C-alpha cells in the first residue's frame, strides 16, 4: 500500500508538468482506467485523492489535447460512470471529495458533447464489445444505419474485419472473445437487415464465410448468433 | 438441420411469389405497350 501510494504521488508530481502529463497520456492508454480501478478498490483517503489528482492532471486544460484526452478516457475507461459512482459514494476526506466532484463535473462536460456514436466508434477501434446498450437498442441501430453505410460502408468494413479477427481468434474461444464474436454477429445481422446494400459488401469481404465458420463453433451462444445471422442473410 | 430446412421452404415460397409478381409485371408491360401503340395510332391517323 505504501509503495502504491508513493508511486501515485510520483505520477501526480510528474503529471504536474503539462508536457510530462501529455507524454504519459499516450504512453499508456489504460493508465487512467487502472488508476480509476485502484482508487475504487482502495479505501484509503490519501490514495484515492492522489489517484483523483493524477486523473485530473491528465485531463487538465494545461496538458495538450485536454479535450481529446478527456473524451478518449471517457469513451474507453468509462470515466463518466466511475466518476458518477464515486460522487454517489461518501468520502471522509474533504479534499478527496472535492477532487472527485471536479472529476465528475469534467467527465459530465466531456460526455455532454459526446454521443452513443462516439462510444460505438471507440468500441470498434478497441475491438471490444460486451453487448452494449446501443447493440440491443433498435432506435440506435435505425438512427445509425446511414452512418454505418457512410464512407463506402467504412463502419461495415471495420465490423467485417473485427468479425474475421474474432474468427481467427475463435480457436481460443475465450468468454470475452465469444462475447465479442456474438456482438459482432448481431451487428452484422442488424447491418444486413437494415441498409441491405451492406450485405453485398459483407459477402465480398468474406462476412458470409466468417458467419458459416462461426456456425460450427463449439460455443452454443456463438453458434446461435451465427445461425441467426445466416437466417437474416438468406434464411426465413 | 430442421431449422435450416424450414427456413429454406419459406425463402423458396417467397421466391415463387417474387417470380409471380415479376410475371405479372411482364403481363402489365405488354398491356401498357399495346396501349402505347394504340395511342400512337391516333397520332399516326
Amino acid at each position: 500500500i505504501q509503495l502504491q501510494y508513493h508511486s501515485l504521488l510520483l505520477i501526480w508530481l510528474l503529471t504536474f508538468n503539462p508536457v510530462f502529463a501529455n507524454e504519459l497520456v499516450q504512453k499508456y492508454l489504460s493508465d487512467f482506467l487502472d488508476l480509476l480501478k485502484l482508487v475504487k478498490i482502495t479505501i484509503k483517503e490519501k490514495v484515492s485523492r492522489l489517484c483523483i489528482s493524477i486523473i485530473l492532471q491528465c485531463c487538465s486544460t494545461r496538458v495538450k489535447q485536454h479535450k481529446k484526452v478527456i473524451k478518449q478516457l471517457l469513451l474507453l475507461g468509462n470515466a463518466l460512470p466511475t466518476v458518477q459512482s464515486l460522487s454517489e459514494r461518501k468520502y471522509s476526506d474533504e479534499e478527496l471529495r472535492q477532487d472527485i466532484s471536479n472529476l465528475k463535473e469534467i467527465l459530465e462536460n466531456e460526455y455532454q458533447e459526446l454521443t452513443s456514436f462516439d462510444e460505438y466508434v471507440a468500441e470498434l477501434d478497441s475491438k471490444l464489445l460486451c453487448w452494449s446498450p446501443p447493440h440491443v437498442d433498435n432506435g440506435f441501430w435505425s438512427d445509425n444505419i446511414d452512418e454505418f453505410k457512410k464512407d463506402n460502408y467504412k463502419i461495415f468494413r471495420q465490423l467485417i474485419e473485427l468479425l474475421q479477427a474474432k474468427v481467427r481468434n475463435g480457436d481460443v474461444n475465450a468468454k470475452q472473445e465469444k462475447i465479442i464474436i456474438q456482438v459482432a454477429l448481431n451487428d452484422i445481422t442488424h447491418v444486413v437487415e437494415l441498409l441491405p446494400e451492406s450485405i453485398d459488401v459483407l459477402d465480398k469481404t468474406g462476412g458470409k464465410a466468417d458467419i458459416m465458420e462461426l456456425l460450427n463453433h463449439s460455443d452454443s451462444r456463438v453458434k446461435y448468433e451465427a445461425l441467426k445471422a445466416t437466417q437474416a442473410i438468406i434464411g426465413y | 438441420d430442421e431449422l435450416n430446412k424450414m427456413q429454406a421452404f419459406i425463402r423458396k415460397e417467397a421466391e415463387e411469389k417474387a417470380k409471380e409478381i415479376q410475371l405479372k409485371a411482364d403481363q402489365e408491360y405488354e398491356i401498357e405497350k399495346t396501349n402505347i401503340v394504340r395511342n400512337e395510332t391516333n397520332n399516326i391517323d
